[PDB]
């Protein structure tokens, strides 16, 4: 699949979780590619759950579905809360402020239409729900990142923080390998 | 426009160009600087259509006024022109029934208070005790100018108990060239500063005044802008406010003036 | 924007309005035609504003051009140029030292597809199976006709295996006088009717058309190129709100084209102009 550049919103999110902590170059791509392989897991498994749908829809319990198959332990359930709560507050400014989120989901439900091979409608919800789920897996490996990064003493996330925070995480760490 | 240029979003694809691929790029860069300095010129020469237009739309908006005020009655062809669009040869002639001539009533009442509220953004601008202050403008009109560049907004008031003023004037000089600190931002006109008006109160009746004396909500504080950096504490949020009350502006300017009866009728959404 | 009946906001106002002051609306609703009359004369003179402005655009449209075909080096004032802008300390040096020249790559490749698919309406038409084609486009134009009113806007491609044509052409007709069906809903120039371009597709590589079985019929299939396949107007047809609606995203997919990309076609090939959702 095509690398889709998330670096605006991946540092949107990082000047949260670490309002002080700045991200390399180097680091950024490493996200990127994390963000790209989490969501083709994520868009392959809810095109093969459509099609057990009449029309092959992938609505918000598709994706929802998805993460519980994809994502391990507590982070499916940490994800699956902000997935819905995301769905929640969008369906109740730009779509993805709606939502409460910093990740774009208009162009994740463009990610989506043209990456499922299912026949048939993507659901706005879907979107919002994948955006919010790739959100969290970010913040969370922000956090960790730059936790790491501070007990360094220096004040930007490299690749080493970033394998610090993933290898100190179980269930990070079988996400990545099994990606 | 991405102002960190590690956050563009195709930023790993040009750190991977060869440097001679590279090289191409910034002379598109600076072609692109020469693109925007002709797109400049552009938009001054559509400056300057506008005020050609004025004296073509000033006869239409005069006529309008004159029929608000009550100055004029209408003719027979105006009154064949159907107050709303797309209704029944029926639904016409009853709503016409509904409500008999009333010769006390002159004039159109409240109908650019009607027109400015029913304007989602300048609706956010009125509070309730700006309502019966607004039910005394008679006109609101807009004209440009080429030097200085810019624009003005003029409230006509009738005479009121709320302040002397018989027209509160707005005015804003206009930038039309990019900014040579950064070209590739310029995305046409920027506000470079915005001047009101001194409303002369009535004692006691100053709405944008409120006593906590403390500054209150109101559409006339319209009259007052923020001041730009000359004549300035916190900066980057006194530039979001002088953005803001440039949008009201042109949102005034550009679609209500021209519009305003669709506006009165709800007929623009 | 424009509402037609009933349904208009503050209705029940106008409704209990006296009939001498309903008369006075109804003036100012026939006021009201003629000051739109007015704005569509503005919209004309505009027009030739955008075709004079032509002439104006073309040295640096040439010139790019010119440098993506790598047809011309560029100059030492081109080269001190930031490739990006807002790149602290190091980082503009570091960029350039990322990646040693390659005599072997000449011009830019594949300029008009990033610039295109960058932009996220017409990143939403550009399906996977027309990546490849959108690489062998060498420039976007456009122009822009007094008599018929309207523009179009062209696509060079270079030899390719998927078709035979070098320009495809996408034209649009558009009517600049108010709506003789609907006077007081002018808010500019609107599409009459949108012309495409016959592809002379290769065997097998017509990606906008698919099979579809007792019978078996072709459907459309999903790909930029439909762009040059637009649908009809009522006059040429045979869904009427539906098929409406799918003229004006073709529209509004060519204005974005013509207005946006072409004038700053740099800026979406490097992301550095960006849309929040």
């Amino acid at each position: 699949m095509r690398k889709e550049s998330y670096s605006v919103y991946i540092y949107r999110v990082l000047k949260q979780v670490h309002p002080d902590t700045g991200v390399s170059s180097k680091a950024m791509s490493i996200m990127n590619s994390f963000v790209n392989d989490v969501f083709e897991r994520i868009a392959a498994e809810a095109s093969r759950l459509a099609h057990y749908n009449k029309r092959s829809t992938i609505s918000s319990r598709e994706i929802q579905t998805a993460v519980r198959l994809i994502l391990p332990g507590e982070l499916a359930k940490h994800a699956v809360s902000e997935g819905t709560k995301a769905v929640t507050k969008y369906t109740s400014v730009s779509r993805s402020a709606r939502a409460g989120l910093q990740f774009p989901v208009g162009r994740i439900h463009r990610f989506l239409k043209q990456r499922t091979t299912s026949s048939g409608r993507v659901g706005a919800t879907a979107a919002v729900y994948s955006a919010a789920i790739l959100e969290y897996l970010t913040a969370e490996v922000l956090e960790l990142a730059g936790n790491a990064s501070k007990d360094l003493k220096v004040k930007r996330i490299t690749p080493r923080h970033l394998h610090l925070a993933i290898r100190g995480d179980e269930e990070l760490d079988t996400l990545i390998k099994a990606t | 426009f991405q102002h960190m240029g590690l956050l563009s979003t195709n930023f790993d694809m040009i750190q991977a160009l060869p440097l001679n691929v590279k090289q191409r790029v910034c002379a598109l860069k600076n072609l692109q600087m020469k693109t925007i300095q002709i797109e400049s010129d552009f938009y001054k020469r559509v400056h300057e259509l506008e005020i050609e237009f004025e004296g073509k739309f000033k006869s239409t908006f005069d006529q309008r006024k004159a029929i608000v005020a009550g100055e004029v009655e209408p003719t027979k062809e105006q009154i064949d022109t159907p107050i709303l669009e797309g209704l029944e040869g029926d639904q016409l002639a009853e709503l016409y029934k509904a409500a008999e001539a009333d010769p006390s009533a002159k004039g159109i009442k409240d109908f650019w208070l009607t027109a400015l509220r029913t304007h989602d953004l300048v609706a956010e601008a009125i509070e309730e005790h700006d309502v019966p202050i607004l039910s005394y403008l008679t006109d609101v009109t807009t004209a440009a100018s080429k030097d200085p560049a810019g624009f003005k907004i003029e409230f006509h008031f009738a005479t009121n108990p709320y302040f002397k003023n018989q027209v509160l004037t707005k005015t804003y000089l206009l930038g039309f060239d990019p900014d040579a600190e950064a070209p590739l931002q310029f995305d046409g006109p920027h506000v470079i500063r915005a001047v009101g008006d001194t409303i002369e109160w009535e004692d006691g009746k100053n709405v944008t005044k409120k006593a906590v004396t403390v500054k209150a909500d109101s559409f006339f504080n319209f009259f007052e802008p923020p001041k730009s950096k000359d004549e300035r504490e916190d900066d980057e949020q006194a530039e979001e406010f002088l953005e803001l009350d440039y949008e009201m502006g042109q949102a005034i300017r550009d679609t209500i003036i021209p519009r305003a009866v669709l506006f009165y009728t709800g007929e623009l959404q």
